[PDB]
């Protein structure tokens, strides 16, 4: 289970 | 000075330092929980640059293909940061080891650093800048931004 850096 | 005289300035420090790559500043640390982050060693003052999320930049097709591979090594971490720019996907990938410190950040709801989009005649970059005045000594940190169940059920640290 990965996660992401997702811009916001 | 005008705003836009401001705006130039500041523009052109941004431009200096994403050309530079120069990351004065900090430093690495381990932190309890969550492997090594980044440790301001000055004071920074709110509106500071900080340092460039710097990696290899791929657009969507390939960001996917890494994800798969990179899904299947449990090993591997979490450094892709995705963004929207001119309506396509981009990523800075930072999963290769480096020097550079943006990719070593954590994350925190309520941090110290923003991310921002900035362009340079056309090519992107992600860059933080002090959301406030940050202490020497104290560990950098901005908004991972993912705030998917998926991810939040397998890293809680994610929630706050
Ligand atoms: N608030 C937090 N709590 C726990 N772990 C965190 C965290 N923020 C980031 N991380 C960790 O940092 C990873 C993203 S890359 C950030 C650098 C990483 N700590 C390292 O030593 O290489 C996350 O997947 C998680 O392992």
């Amino acid at each position: 289970k990965r996660h992401r850096k997702v811009l916001r | 000075k005008s705003k836009a005289e401001l705006q130039s300035e500041e523009r052109k420090r941004i431009d200096e330092l994403i050309e530079s790559g120069k990351e004065e500043g900090m430093k690495i640390d381990l932190i309890d929980g969550k492997g090594r982050g980044v440790i301001a060693t000055k004071q920074f003052s709110r509106g500071d640059f900080v340092v460039e999320y710097h990696g290899d930049l791929i657009e969507i097709t390939d960001a996917k293909k890494r994800e798969a591979l990179y899904a299947q090594d449990p090993s591997t971490g979490c450094y892709m940061y995705y963004f929207q720019y001119l309506s396509k996907t981009y990523c800075v990938d930072a999963t290769r080891e480096t020097n550079r410190l943006g990719r070593l950040i954590n994350h925190s709801k309520c941090g110290n650093c923003q991310t921002k989009l900035h362009d340079i005649d056309g090519v992107p970059h992600l860059i933080l800048i002090a959301s406030r005045d940050i202490a020497a000594g104290e560990e950098l940190l901005f908004d991972y931004g993912d705030r998917s169940k998926a991810s939040i059920e397998a890293h809680p640290w994610l929630k706050h």
